[PDB]
């Protein structure tokens, strides 16, 4: 596999059942500024 | 000035679409622009994952400093646009006390991994008691051009946000003599809801 993967980056998006990426830690769920996905 | 340490301020950063409708008119969408006081900080440990590690990487380039060079910035991107007549550029303009030549390193992430790096040289221009330095409509690379295509064509708008969450971009402005860092711009993405594009900056801090 290769992480920078142009295709595979969408495909998980598009056709989550086939998703073979990384797993990551969703940004709304960091400890981040109140306003962060507020936008102004 | 918000993007600025104490001898570089990026006044100008915007990339864009330009179509030409005929020789004589052109049509430019921007997907994001930007264009003295404390900002909202950052604790640079909650992103360093979406960034490239080692050396060279994000954390050591905030590990040799200069602190006060190392922003954050949250882009709003407006991808509503009609996407053979077509030019995707990336213009930025620069302001300094000093007479430098700089580099200006942009590397495009994913999954905190570099896919591709883009690297400019920029001479001095003397303005009004200040140095200035522009890089004018610098052509966005095919891999830029190509994710634009494929955000597009996804279905759904939240799909767009869920892609853009492990894509990134790294900006590291330097003196391309002493190799100090100028400027350290980290860039996160989310699409633009509200009809257009906007940003948050905020300061990277230790903790
Ligand atoms: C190729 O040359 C990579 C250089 C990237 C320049 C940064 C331009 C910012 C792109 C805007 C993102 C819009 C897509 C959501």
């Amino acid at each position: 596999d290769s992480e920078t993967d142009l295709e595979a980056l969408f495909n998980a998006v598009m056709n989550p059942k086939t998703a073979n990426v990384p797993q990551t830690v969703p940004m709304r769920l960091r400890k981040l500024p109140d306003a962060f996905f507020k936008p102004p | 000035r918000s993007v600025a340490s104490s001898k570089l301020w990026m006044l100008e950063f915007s990339a864009f679409l330009e179509q030409q409708q005929d020789p004589d008119t052109y049509n430019k969408h921007l997907f994001v622009h930007i264009g003295d006081p404390y900002l909202e900080a950052v604790d640079i440990r909650q992103i360093y994952d979406k960034f490239p590690e080692k050396k060279g990487g994000l954390k050591d380039l905030f590990e040799r400093g200069p602190s006060n060079a190392f922003f954050l910035v949250k882009f709003w991107a407006d991808l509503n646009t009609n996407i053979g007549s077509s030019f995707y550029g990336v213009s930025s303009q620069y302001e300094s006390p000093e007479n430098m030549i700089i580099t200006c390193s942009t590397k495009v992430c994913s999954f905190g991994k570099q896919v591709v790096e883009k690297v400019e040289t920029e001479y001095a221009r003397y303005e009004n008691g200040h140095y200035s330095y522009r890089i004018h409509r610098s052509p966005l690379c095919e891999y830029m051009i190509n994710f634009i295509h494929k955000l597009k064509h996804l279905p759904e708008k939240y799909m767009m946000n869920s892609v853009l969450e492990n894509f990134t971009i790294l900006q590291v402005v330097t003196n391309r003599d002493t190799q100090e860092t100028l400027l350290c711009i980290a860039y996160v993405f989310e699409v633009s809801a509200s009809e257009g594009a906007q940003h948050h900056i905020y300061r990277l801090v230790k903790e």
